[PDB]
């Protein structure tokens, strides 16, 4: 299999500032240019949305405007859209693309307090 | 169309002179023109393989150049037995239309 | 290597013309070489009539108004250059020539003489 | 207007097999893909083997050490159904759509292996 | 003055003439061109694969158009950027297995620039000979039609 790991276990959030998270794996880069990854947004109840990010670009659907795209190298990462209101959802789960097993990683979640 | 033309229609030179013959296409050749020489009363003998390449061991005196729609055959110095009729053909559209041809005379 | 030709001498305008090629060591079992025919009216330049590639296909000079129909055999590499109607302008030497690889007319024959009366 | 609806049994003990049917409406089964993923509260999410639903083409088995026997992934023109004989774990239930086109520079397969629109899911217990 | 319009039809013409496709093949190809990034330029010399993967096909064929003056097509991966294409490979393929087999052959055609180079300065006969030879030597793609009428150095 291919190792997948996240750096944070959870992050505190408040309305203001930006929320930073990162994702590592054995390798997501392609030789014929490009890079394949995707970070998923999960509402606590339906958990239905990897659709907000395709590769390293805003998704085909409306998604969320001004979504930030992070590093294009071996280690991927993302920031929330500066200060966000959202709610305490598992806004990101990092998944492998370009791999037959398509292993999934753990989520991060936001925490208000 | 693909009509080929050639000039001068008739030219003459003494032995030892340099001779240039111009062959032109209405279309685009992409370096597929080849020249050959006809002796009076005999079939032509292949002279070059392409505008830039020697064919079948003929004398190095025969060479040529060109691009696009403008090609020419050049002889650095005429020797005995090189006089006669010169023709050019292109490997582009299947109807490999001939140029008008030139008669290089002894004078 | 060696190419010879055969055909009629004096024809009437209403007759069909038939001209053939004869080769020795030339083989038509490979894509590399085709065969074609060149016409030369006396005192004029050369005119391309038609050719057949190793892949059995057929190309004609459109200036001949589709009067030329050509079949090609494998026995004796016969190419017939059949012309349905021979006019009084068609007074020329007819040559058979190899196309060769690329566009190298390496093998030419001696040519036949076609006239009218 | 375009939905994936899932239905199947819960409270399934090891003596009974698990069979879940995902009815697809608005995402034709001759164009779009359908993927399945397991989501337990205690391990993270995991990929299940899928058949591309744009035509029953080239079943890609996943996790051979985790592969069940006689996993058919049957595809009809109306619905897709998954089955597993053991039913020895929980939360095997998400159905999702995959992009209907080719991954031209892929290094192993020409499908994208990407999930787009997820269904509602089911509740699976032992 | 070269654009995308009538390139698809220009390359479809020998297929409808031969009868390898059903009626207006070119329009169905254009519909896929409208919805998808068929370009896949991926190189300084733009490459394209306009195609249809449905029915409306009587048998499988490859039709290769050559364009001396580029016409941009939408790029893959990130569709908003158009990229100019010089060589267009139209594919009429059924049963799916042949679309993968054809793309793998095409990948073995675009890669190794020595073949990709000089493609714009070869006659219809030389292009036919080279493509025919590379198809016949492939381990697969047997049965797919290719002929002189399917090669257009211009248009
Ligand atoms: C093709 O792309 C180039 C580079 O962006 C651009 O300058 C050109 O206008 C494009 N072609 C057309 C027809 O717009």
């Amino acid at each position: 299999d291919i190792v997948m790991t996240q750096s944070p276990s959870s992050l505190a959030m408040s309305v203001g500032q930006k929320v930073t998270m990162s994702c590592k794996s054995s390798q997501s880069l392609l030789n014929s240019s490009n890079q394949k990854n995707y970070l998923a947004w999960y509402q606590q109840k339906p958990g239905q949305s990897p659709k907000l990010l395709v590769y390293f670009a805003s998704t085909r659907e409306s998604g969320v405007p001004d979504r930030f795209i992070g590093s294009g190298s071996g280690t991927d990462f993302t920031l929330t859209i500066s200060s966000v209101q959202a709610e305490d959802l598992a806004d990101y789960f990092c998944q492998q693309h370009y791999s037959t097993p398509l292993t999934f990683g753990a989520g991060t979640k936001l925490e208000l307090k | 169309d693909i009509q080929m033309t050639q000039s001068p229609a008739s030219l003459s030179a003494s032995v030892g002179e340099t001779v240039t013959i111009t062959c032109r296409a209405s279309g685009n050749i992409h370096n597929y023109l080849a020249w050959y020489q006809q002796k009076q009363g005999k079939s032509p003998q292949l002279l070059v393989y392409n505008a830039k390449t020697l064919a079948d061991g003929v004398p190095s005196r025969f060479s040529g150049s060109g691009s696009g729609t403008q090609y020419s055959l050049k002889i650095n110095s005429l020797q005995p037995e090189d006089f006669g009729s010169y023709y050019c053909q292109h490997f582009w559209s299947a109807p490999y239309t001939f140029g008008g041809g030139t008669n290089l005379e002894i004078k | 290597v060696t190419l010879k030709e055969s055909g009629p001498g004096i024809l009437q305008p209403s007759q069909t013309l038939s001209l053939t090629c004869s080769f020795s060591g030339f083989s038509l079992s490979t894509f590399g070489m085709g065969v074609g025919w060149i016409r030369q009216p006396s005192g004029k330049g050369l005119e391309w009539l038609a050719h057949i590639w190793w892949d059995d296909d057929k190309f004609y000079n459109p200036a001949l108004k589709s009067r030329l129909t050509i079949s090609k055999d494998t026995s004796k590499n016969q190419v017939f250059l059949k012309i349905a109607n021979v006019d009084t302008a068609d007074t020329a030497t007819y040559y058979c020539a190899r196309i060769g690889e690329d566009y190298f007319l390496d093998v030419w024959g001696k040519g036949t003489t076609v006239t009218v009366s | 207007q375009v939905q994936l609806k899932q239905s199947g049994p819960g409270l399934v003990q090891p003596s009974q097999s698990l069979s879940i049917t995902c009815t697809v409406s608005g995402f034709s089964l001759t164009s779009y893909g359908v993927h399945w993923v397991r989501q337990s509260p205690g391990k993270g999410l995991e990929w299940l083997g899928v058949i591309w639903s744009g035509g029953s083409t080239d079943y890609n088995a996943a996790f051979i050490s985790r592969l069940s026997i006689s996993k058919d992934n049957s595809k009809s023109q109306v619905f897709f159904k998954m089955n597993s004989l053991q039913a020895d774990d929980t939360a095997i239930y998400y159905c999702a759509r995959a992009p209907p086109y080719y991954d031209f520079w892929s290094g192993y397969s020409y499908y994208y292996y990407y999930m787009d629109v997820w269904g509602k899911g089911t509740t699976v217990t032992v | 003055n070269v654009t995308q319009e009538d390139i698809i039809r220009a390359l479809a013409s020998p297929l409808i003439k031969d009868g390898m496709v059903d009626e207006d093949f070119a329009e169905k190809v254009i519909e896929n061109e409208s919805r998808y990034p068929s370009g896949l330029q991926a190189k300084g010399v733009g490459f394209a694969i306009p195609h249809v993967l449905g029915d409306y096909v009587r048998d499988n064929a490859i039709s290769v158009g050559i364009l001396d003056k580029p016409v941009n097509f939408s790029e893959w991966y990130q569709s908003p950027d158009p990229v100019p294409v010089r060589v267009v490979f139209m594919l009429a393929i059924r049963t799916w297995d042949d679309i993968t087999n054809v793309m793998n052959w095409i990948k073995d055609v675009v890669l190794d620039e020595e073949f990709m180079k000089r493609l714009l300065n070869m006659s219809d006969e030389e292009i036919y000979r080279q493509i025919y030879t590379r198809i016949s030597k492939a381990p697969n793609l047997s049965g797919i039609n290719f002929s002189r009428e399917y090669v257009r150095h211009l248009n």
